[PDB]
């Protein structure tokens, strides 16, 4: 439906109020069911009006004129709902033409560290709300980990490049606001073994299915066998897959032993039967000799001599009957023994070729999580799964940077300004920063509040890139330690001509060892100009950063030559290699749910810091230091949309604190 | 509840995780275990192949022809004398006794046991059989 789709597109249950709405409308959620339904319709309809045209500001006055009775009768209720949606960034976020131009009386001063997407989204909101906002950016550009290479006609993304499903995704609204050339990613992805030959269709499917079953199995291992701690340490997805694979290899050997044991039991039953026959044959042989001697006593004979012939005769036919039955049983057993000898269970769980293809699927997962599987929390690594959007994944053909660049229009952004120190007190904050081009030029920024959107990699640095005075409390630094910050790199290859399959957006290279499974394992055809992207995932990410570009490009061309032929692959005209772990403004690619961590650490990351009183015995200070970024949003970590959402969240939180709700 | 064709018992999980090298040890002992079962199959195949070679010829040089005799009702003296000896040797095995005489049904043998019980000391004869 329509108002129902608006709720779904806003990641909201249409028939129930959220925790956040309860907080702002406690009178309604604690009240009768009828008013809750009126509220829910007002909310869903206001969302719909915004979504149905997100290029212009949805004002309260405009909203009321479009509501119909009975819902437009409590105008206080409508105004409250509208302002709630506006403040929390569910309507009038991103880039929209403003009806009422921004009032000149600016209230409050906020410094935002970082002008990636989270920092930018917050800044736009905070400006919309009337605050004075300045962003401090270390790099010479906006976007952070949204980073588009551009040279000539070549456009290729070194960071984020995929928009997940548009259903429920706030990037959908942004894509109606910015010219993004979104294109579906066809998921078909042929694999080529290390020798350049394609993986036959039978094997690609057998192993993908086994890969999926191995994952299920670890989840069984996690939930049903409570196998979550081993040797006093948290179990990882990697360990669990080892244990599952070891047990499938064990079951194959158990099945082999059971099989040959049925052969031994049967051979032995046959040995005992044969021994019974050679003895019976000898007994028959000797008895026949007796019958022969007795019947050669020519008649006329007395009746004992006759009894001897006739009873040896009878005794002999009985033994022959006994032997004929034992030979019928010998055929029944030589049957079982030949059927068994022809039904041997599987020889191996996975062949070497199998295991290598399986490793490509593991590398593909190491890609998705930007980390070796031995670091992923078995219990929690797929906790954001029940929030996946609906729809096809897409790429940004004109380069994802079009989004942060667009968001930056109109904001006060100081580029080439590396924050070194964040000072926060009961009376306000001071951010000390330097010019990255001459670190001696020092800058002091005084403000009411600091929104920190530094990447989790930067927060993790020892010794620190950015000092907090006073230091961050233990509950926050402990979260920063536990959370994973992973790594993932790309090689952009610009050719003058297309030698790959044009109707194929992905193809895989199957590395020959487990160790190297992440090394150039996947290639992307995403752009208009002939460009291939190559991924380095897992353990290979960090190791390939200490290898020169010329060698990395060399390894690529070697792989592609094997798949497409040596004559078909010219030298690239341009090449770029990302090194995200070494990037001091990133120190990795995105967060992952590490063993020993969990979803609650993402909440901890988002909790703002409140300084102590200046004067002792003085009233409780307000919070001064806020946090956003992909590492701060439990349900959508490690994404652009997750970062965007986290900025919208904090802007609402900051504005609630400094402008009043 | 594990996926079909996955095998994951609590028992086996602990056996493969209780130690740093538990897994490879477990699988090594199953490798040697399988080796010694295959070794044992080889010895029996060869033992049985030798036994089959002794049964070369079946029992065919030793099977007599199967004669049928019209089951007659009258007891010749010679047929009575065969029964008494067959009792002495086979006891109450009425079938074997019939097969020896040739032309006497199982029942006819049974009837013989009573009608000539007195005159042939059949009781003494059965006692005589039970000694050896
Ligand atoms: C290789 C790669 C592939 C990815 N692919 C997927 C994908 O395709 N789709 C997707 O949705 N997401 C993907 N992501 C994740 C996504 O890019 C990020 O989650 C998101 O862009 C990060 O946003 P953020 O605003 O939290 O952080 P950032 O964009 O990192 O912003 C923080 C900013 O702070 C700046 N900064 C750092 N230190 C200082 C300092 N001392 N002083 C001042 N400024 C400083 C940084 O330079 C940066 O501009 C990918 C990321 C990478 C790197
Ligand atoms: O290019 C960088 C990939 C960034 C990324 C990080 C995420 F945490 C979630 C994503 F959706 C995502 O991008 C698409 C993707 C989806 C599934 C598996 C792999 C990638």
């Amino acid at each position: 439906s329509g108002v129902e789709g608006a709720a779904f597109q806003s990641r909201l249950p249409h028939d129930r109020m959220t925790s956040q709405e309860a907080a702002c409308f406690p009178d309604i959620i604690s009240g009768p069911q009828q008013t809750q339904k009126v509220f829910l319709f007002i909310r869903n309809r206001t969302l719909q009006l915004w979504l149905d045209n997100p290029k212009i500001q949805l004002t309260f006055e405009a909203t009321l004129q479009q509501l119909e009775a009975p819902y437009n009768s409590d105008t206080v209720l409508v105004h409250r709902v509208h302002s709630y949606l506006e403040r929390h960034g569910l309507i009038n976020f991103g880039i929209y033409k403003r009806i009422k131009p921004l009032p000149t009386k600016k209230t409050g001063k906020v410094i935002i560290i970082g002008s990636g997407v989270s920092g930018l989204a917050a800044a736009r909101q905070l400006q919309s709300f009337g605050m004075d906002v300045t962003l401090l950016e270390a790099r010479d550009r906006v976007g952070g980990r949204v980073a588009t290479f551009r040279k000539g006609n070549y456009v290729a993304d070194l960071g984020a490049m995929v928009v997940t499903g548009l259903g429920g995704n706030p990037m959908a609204v942004v894509s109606k606001q910015v010219n993004m050339e979104l294109a579906k990613i066809k998921q078909k992805c042929p694999l080529y073994e290390a020798n350049g030959q394609a993986v036959p269709k039978e094997k690609d499917e057998m192993v993908e299915q086994e890969f999926n079953r191995l994952l299920e199995a670890t989840s069984y291992l996690s939930h049903q066998l409570d196998f979550n701690v081993l040797n006093n340490k948290p179990v990882s997805l990697g360990q669990a897959l080892e244990v599952v694979i070891q047990l499938q290899e064990k079951h194959v050997k158990d099945e082999q032993i059971e099989h040959w044991k049925k052969i031994v039991k049967t051979q032995e039953e046959l040995k005992e039967l044969l021994n019974k026959m050679v003895n019976l044959k000898e007994k028959i042989k000797e008895l026949h000799q007796q019958y022969k001697e007795a019947s050669e006593v020519k008649p006329p004979r007395d009746i004992t001599a006759e009894f001897l012939v006739k009873s040896k005769h009878r005794d002999l036919t009985a033994l022959c009957k006994e032997y004929d039955e034992l030979a019928e049983t010998q055929g029944k057993l030589e049957e079982k023994l030949q059927e068994l000898e022809a039904n041997p269970p599987s020889d191996v769980y996975l062949s070497s070729r199998d295991r290598q293809i399986l490793d490509w699927h593991f590398a593909n997962l190491e890609f998705a999580n930007a980390t070796p599987l031995s670091t992923l929390s078995l219990k929690h690594w797929d906790q954001d799964d029940d929030f996946e959007f609906t729809g096809s994944h897409l790429t940004v053909r004109n380069g994802y940077s079009c989004v942060p660049v667009a968001l930056a229009e109109g904001l006060d952004i100081k580029l080439n300004t590396a924050v070194r120190q964040v000072r926060y007190t009961a009376s306000g904050c001071e951010v000390i920063a330097v010019n990255t081009r001459s670190t001696s030029q020092t800058f002091i920024y005084k403000c009411d509040a600091v929104l920190c959107t530094l990447p989790l990699g930067v927060l993790k640095q020892q010794p620190p890139a950015v000092q907090f005075v006073p230091p961050l409390p233990e509950w926050k630094t402990s979260a920063v330690q536990r959370m994973g910050f992973g790594n993932l790199n790309k090689v952009v290859l610009c050719f003058d001509r297309v030698f790959w399959d044009p109707s194929v957006n992905l193809f895989g290279h199957v590395g020959s060892t487990t160790a190297s499974r992440g090394e150039l394992f996947l290639f992307w055809n995403l752009y208009k100009a002939p460009i291939l992207l190559a991924l380095v995932a897992g353990e290979a990410a960090g190791i390939m950063e200490n290898i020169s570009d010329d060698v990395i490009v060399g390894r690529c061309l070697a792989i592609l030559k094997g798949i497409f032929g040596s004559s078909a692959v010219p030298q690239p005209k341009e090449t770029v290699v990302s090194r995200w772990r070494a990037d001091p403004w990133a120190r990795g690619s995105y967060s992952y749910v590490a063993a020993g961590s969990s979803g609650n650490d993402y909440d901890l990351m988002a909790q703002p810091i409140t300084p102590g009183p200046s004067i002792p015995g003085a009233p409780q200070p307000i919070p001064r230091l806020f946090f956003a970024g992909e590492h701060t949003i439990r349900n959508y970590p490690a994404t652009v949309h997750g970062a965007l959402l986290s900025g919208l969240r904090e802007a609402g939180r900051i504005a609630d604190q400094f402008l009043g709700a | 509840k594990p996926p079909k064709g996955m095998f994951l018992s609590q028992e086996d999980v602990e056996a493969v995780s209780a130690n740093a090298t538990a897994a490879t040890t477990v699988l090594r002992q199953l490798d040697m275990e399988l080796v010694s079962v295959k070794r044992q199959i080889q010895n029996i195949k060869q033992t049985n192949s030798a036994l089959k070679e002794k049964l070369d010829g079946g029992i065919e040089p030793y099977r007599l022809p199967e004669v049928i005799q019209k089951c007659n009702a009258r007891w010749t003296t010679e047929e009575q004398l065969l029964a008494v000896q067959a009792i002495r040797k086979y006891g109450r095995d009425f079938q074997a006794i019939s097969d020896v005489i040739g032309n006497k049904s199982v029942v006819q043998v049974k009837n013989f046991f009573v009608n000539y019980r007195r005159r042939f000391n059949i009781d003494e004869v059965l006692q005589e059989w039970e000694a050896e």
